[PDB]
Formats: C-alpha cells, structure tokens, sequence
C-alpha cells in the first residue's frame, strides 16, 4: 500500500530508469550474490566469473525481460495479484524456484537502483520501492500460498 | 568467507573512511523509514530525521563494523560483547541483522558507485551475513 | 490443500492428542530452540534455562490457547483465511511478531507430534501435517501481504 | 555453538548407533513426501517407498553426519569435499537444508523419546544448521 506521494517519486523515479541496462545489472548481481540461482539458468551459457555473468546477452536480454515485468507490475499497483497470475504459475508450477528468491532479486533491484541514482535514491524513495518490490514478491510467490 | 571476500571487503571499507559514522546514520534511518517494525528495539530513541541519538548509534554501529572488518579471521572472539548484548538483553529477530544488512548495502551502493561493484557486492553481503551471524550466535 | 486420505490421517491423530500439554510442549520447546522468541513474553516470569520455561504455568496456559486455535483452525480446513482474520490482526499490527516465527512453531510442532506418537507419525501423516501447519502460518501471516 | 551444546549433540548422535542409515533413509523420505520440490535434485533417483537408491543415499547421509559430530571443531574443514559438491556442482538452494534438517529433526524425535529433550533438540538444531552453512559456505 503506497501513498499518492510515495507512488508519485516511484513513477518519478522509475522515468529514468535506462530499461535496456537496469534489469540486465539486476539479475546478473543476483547471480552473482547468490550463485545458486545460477541452476536456474544453465541454458545462457558461461556463468563461471562476475565479468562473464555481466558480460552474457542471454542474461542482459533476460534481465531486460524482467524489468518489463516489474514496469507491468508498477502500472497496475492496485492489481499486482492479477497482473502476476501466469508468471506466478511459470515461477512456481513449471520452474519449481523458491519464494526467497523473489525476495532476494526484489533488494538486488532496490541495490541497483541505488547504485545508478546516488543521492537522489532518497531513504523515503528507496521505502516506497521496498513496498513496491514486496508486493511484486507476494505477488509473484502467490501460487505457494 | 574466502580470503578474495575478505581483500574486497577491507579495500571497501578502507574507502568508506571518515563518513563511517554517516554511512551508519543513514542506513539506520533507512531501515527504520523500510521496516517500521525495527523501531520497536528503539522505544527510548528519538528517531526523527537528523536525530542526535541516531547519529550516535550509526557511529557506534560503524565503529563496530570496522572492528569486525579490522578481526574479520577472529570476529567471534572480538565481537562477543556485542553478540552478548544482541542476544541475550536484546534478543532481536535475526530477520532485522537481514534487514540493517540490505539498508547497508544500499547506503554503500548510493555512496559508492565506483567501488560498488558485483564483485565487491557479493564479498559484502557475505561479510555483513558473517557479522550478523556472530551477533546472533549467543542464541 | 488436502486430500481426503489427509484429512482422514489428520483427524484419526489430533483425536489423540493430549490438549492440555501438546501447545505448552510446543510453546516451551520453540522458546527453548529460538531464544529471541522469549522477547515477547517477558511478563510470563522465568524464562532463564529450558526446565524452567517448561515448568511455566503461564507457558503451558498459553501453549493450551495456541492449541486451541491450531483445533479451530483444523476444524474449518478451507477457510482458514477467516478463522484467523483476528489472530492475525493480533499478531501483526499488535505484536509485531516476524512470519517466520509462525513456520518456526508450526515446526516444532509438527516435531512434538512425532515424538509424542512416534511410529504412529508415519511420514504420508507428516506431510499432512506440513500442509496444515503451512496453511495456517500463511492464515496467521495475511496481515502482512 | 557451545561446549554444552557439542557434550549434547555427541551424546544424542551416539545414541543413534546402528541405525544412522535407516534414519537417514527415513528423513529422505519424510523431505521428498513433505516437500516434493526437493525431489527435482534427484531426477535420475528411483523414489519410491523402500527404494534402495533412498536406502544407500541415507546411509552417505548418516556416515556424514556420524563424521561432522567426530569433527564438530573442524567441520568446515572435515565438509570441504561435501561443501564443494553442494555448492558448486549441485548448486542447492539453501532453503533445503532447513528442510532436511527439519525432516531429521523429526525423524529423531519419532525414535528416540528419551533422547529428544528440549536442550538436546536445542543442540540439534543448532548443529543441523552449523552442517547446513558449512555445506553452503562456498556459495
Ligand atoms: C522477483 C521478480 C521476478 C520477475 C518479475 C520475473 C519475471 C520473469 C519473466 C518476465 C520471465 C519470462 C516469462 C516469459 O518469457 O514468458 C521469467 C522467466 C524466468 N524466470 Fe523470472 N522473474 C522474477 C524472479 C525470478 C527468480 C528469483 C528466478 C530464479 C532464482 C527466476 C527464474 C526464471 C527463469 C529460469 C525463467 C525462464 C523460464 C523459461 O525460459 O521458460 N525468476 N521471469
Ligand atoms: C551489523 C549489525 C549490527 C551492529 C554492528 C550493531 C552494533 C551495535 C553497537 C556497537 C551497539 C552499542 C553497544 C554499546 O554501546 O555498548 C548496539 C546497540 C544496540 N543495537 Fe545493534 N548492531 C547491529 C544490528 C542491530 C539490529 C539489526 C538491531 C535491531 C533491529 C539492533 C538493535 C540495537 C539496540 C536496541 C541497541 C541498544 C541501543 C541503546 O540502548 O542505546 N542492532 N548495536
Ligand atoms: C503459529 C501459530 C500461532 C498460533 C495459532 C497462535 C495463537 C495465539 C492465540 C490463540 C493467542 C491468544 C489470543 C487471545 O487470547 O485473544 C495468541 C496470543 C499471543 N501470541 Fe500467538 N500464536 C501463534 C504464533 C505465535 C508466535 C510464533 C509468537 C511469538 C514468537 C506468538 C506470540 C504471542 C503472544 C505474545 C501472545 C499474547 C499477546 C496477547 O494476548 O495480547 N504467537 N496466539
Ligand atoms: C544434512 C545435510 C546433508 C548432508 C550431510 C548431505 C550429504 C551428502 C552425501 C554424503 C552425499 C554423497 C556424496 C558422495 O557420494 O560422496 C550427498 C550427495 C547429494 N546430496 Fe546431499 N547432503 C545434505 C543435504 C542435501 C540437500 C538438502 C540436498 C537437496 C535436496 C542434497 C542433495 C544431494 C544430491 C543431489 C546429491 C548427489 C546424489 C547423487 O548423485 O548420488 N543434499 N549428500
């Protein structure tokens, strides 16, 4: 549940985030924090170093995918349960990856964030988007429940 | 925590230097304005923004972090008073050391671009998860 | 969800459990495993060694209602969402207890179960038990969702 | 963990004697039976009640556990091997472990009442995850 004010500095925000770049950084760093999600991806090929899992298309182009999806989710903040439903069943049903994971990849993006905007990734800014990527968590890991 | 973990982490840290306290400050204030539910070990504690009581305790939290970073090989034994504290007379949830760990990371990543990288954010994360473990293995 | 031959299982077991010492049994051992739970019940009196958070009065007292509302919430399996809508107000937005502590006692439990029926705790009643111990930690668990 | 701890720990799994395969076994079964998401692991696993695979692979489990508690001070070193596999080749997510220890836990407790005081279930545990970070330490 976001306030008007906090919903409108995450739009503010979220405007100049670079889509081609931000979700690429996001999943690469999740591989590389918690390399057991690197079992999930064996398909994209070389992983073995951080230079190799930043440096890997397949995982830039998946990346890219998945801030696609969090940009669906933060049109339709009131409908997050809605929106999610079939990811939620790919994530659950078809690829079997636990909830926590979605929890970890929601800080690794808030850390990203951080990471590109500075000072300006104010301390109410940054705990709109924790609500933000709690709720896209939830409703993602909904299917568990 | 591999001895790579351990030369990335003292690099970084040797970087944070005198905004230690700061840094510390506003990760506190991050983690309260987050997860609200933190400010219940805070009863006593003015925590509006630009509070005194948390500048100091972001200082005290900073200094203790450069002791863990200074005796990484033998934090358990340089941390017990602490372990002690948070354990027994505090007893805090270990999700809050998760917590306070994340809002560090984020106070580093927005003060530190150049030093902050994937690299250096895993050894970092590993070490706060070390510090945080330490603390809780009074239980 | 469970099925018929669980649902079975479940009720053949919980009609012989002792309700007078299972929930204090439960209470005392999760203080015991996971100290930093003694936070919320310091007005209980001594909590200082394990014999003496089992010898508690107020800890078996209190371990007899947890065990009663477990039975609530096992005698209305579908709609556990309801039967603890207050519960979880109490909890959360009262107590402000972590949702990990929930699967935390929905474990020990499970555990004092075993060993109170010992090869009668077969592991398909295990697992039964798993569901219902996850359904009604993720029941007690809605007020933060 | 503690001296305490370590005395109860030692004397609990000595108890356990001759049949650490069978319970070992038994907790395989109680993980794949509560979790069935555990079970993706061991694709190329016949497991199914009684299986002899499940048999064979509880009794590497035990003969591990039996060697962490003749080596509960120099487990990271004792596991290094184990902690290799999990962690590089296998790559399991960490949460798992928590299930298993939960699933041995149980089995403990469903054969070994006397045993399975409040302590030595407090010491367990605390030795169960003391394996479970060591065997994901390389993470
Ligand atoms: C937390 C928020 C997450 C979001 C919003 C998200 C989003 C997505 C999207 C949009 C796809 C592509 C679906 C399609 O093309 O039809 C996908 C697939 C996938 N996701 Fe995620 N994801 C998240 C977390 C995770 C995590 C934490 C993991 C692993 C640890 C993961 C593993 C995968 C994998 C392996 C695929 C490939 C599925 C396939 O190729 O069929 N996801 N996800
Ligand atoms: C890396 C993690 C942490 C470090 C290094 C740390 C360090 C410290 C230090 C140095 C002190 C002061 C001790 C003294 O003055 O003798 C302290 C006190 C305290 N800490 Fe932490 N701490 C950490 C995590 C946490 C967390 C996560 C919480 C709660 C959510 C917490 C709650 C407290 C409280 C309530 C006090 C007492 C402050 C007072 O009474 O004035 N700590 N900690
Ligand atoms: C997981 C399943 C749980 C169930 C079914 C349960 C059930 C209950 C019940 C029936 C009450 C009494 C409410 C009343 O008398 O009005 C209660 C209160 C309480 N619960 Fe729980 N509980 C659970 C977990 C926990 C956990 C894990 C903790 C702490 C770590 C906790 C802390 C408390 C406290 C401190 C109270 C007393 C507060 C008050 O009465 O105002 N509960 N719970
Ligand atoms: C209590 C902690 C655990 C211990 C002591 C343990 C011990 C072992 C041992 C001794 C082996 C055989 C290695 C060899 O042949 O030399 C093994 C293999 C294996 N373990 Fe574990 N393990 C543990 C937890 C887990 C968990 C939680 C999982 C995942 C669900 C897992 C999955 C595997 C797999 C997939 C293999 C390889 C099986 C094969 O190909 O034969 N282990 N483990």
């Amino acid at each position: 549940h976001l306030t008007p004010e906090e919903k409108s500095a995450v739009t503010a925000l979220w405007g100049k985030v670079n889509v081609d770049e931000v979700g690429g950084e996001a999943l690469g760093r999740l591989l590389v924090v918690y390399p057991w999600t690197q079992r999930f991806f064996e398909s994209f090929g070389d992983l073995s170093t951080p230079d190799a899992v930043m440096g890997n298309p397949k995982v830039k182009a998946h990346g890219k995918k998945v801030l696609g999806a969090f940009s669906d989710g933060l049109a339709h903040l009131d409908n997050l349960k809605g929106t999610f439903a079939t990811l939620s069943e790919l994530h659950c049903d078809k690829l079997h990856v636990d909830p926590e994971n979605f929890r970890l990849l929601g800080n690794v993006l808030v850390c990203v964030l951080a990471h590109h905007f500075g000072k300006e990734f104010t301390p109410p800014v940054q705990a709109a988007y924790q609500k933000v990527v709690a709720g896209v968590a939830n409703a993602l890991a909904h299917k568990y429940h | 925590l591999s001895p790579a973990d351990k030369t990335n982490v003292k690099a970084a840290w040797g970087k944070v230097g005198a905004h230690a306290g700061e840094y510390g400050a506003e990760a506190l204030e991050r983690m309260f304005l987050s997860f609200p539910t933190t400010k219940t070990y805070f009863p006593h504690f003015d925590l509006s923004h630009g509070s005194a009581q948390v500048k100091g305790h972001g200082k005290k939290v900073a200094d203790a972090l450069t002791n863990a970073v200074a005796h990484v090989d033998d934090m358990p034994n340089a941390l017990s008073a602490l372990s002690d504290l948070h354990a027994h007379k505090l007893r805090v949830d270990p999700v809050n050391f998760k917590l306070l760990s994340h809002c560090l990371l984020v106070t580093l990543a927005a003060h530190l671009p150049a030093e902050f990288t994937p690299a250096v954010h895993a050894s970092l994360d590993k070490f706060l998860a070390s510090v945080s473990t330490v603390l809780t293995s009074k239980y």
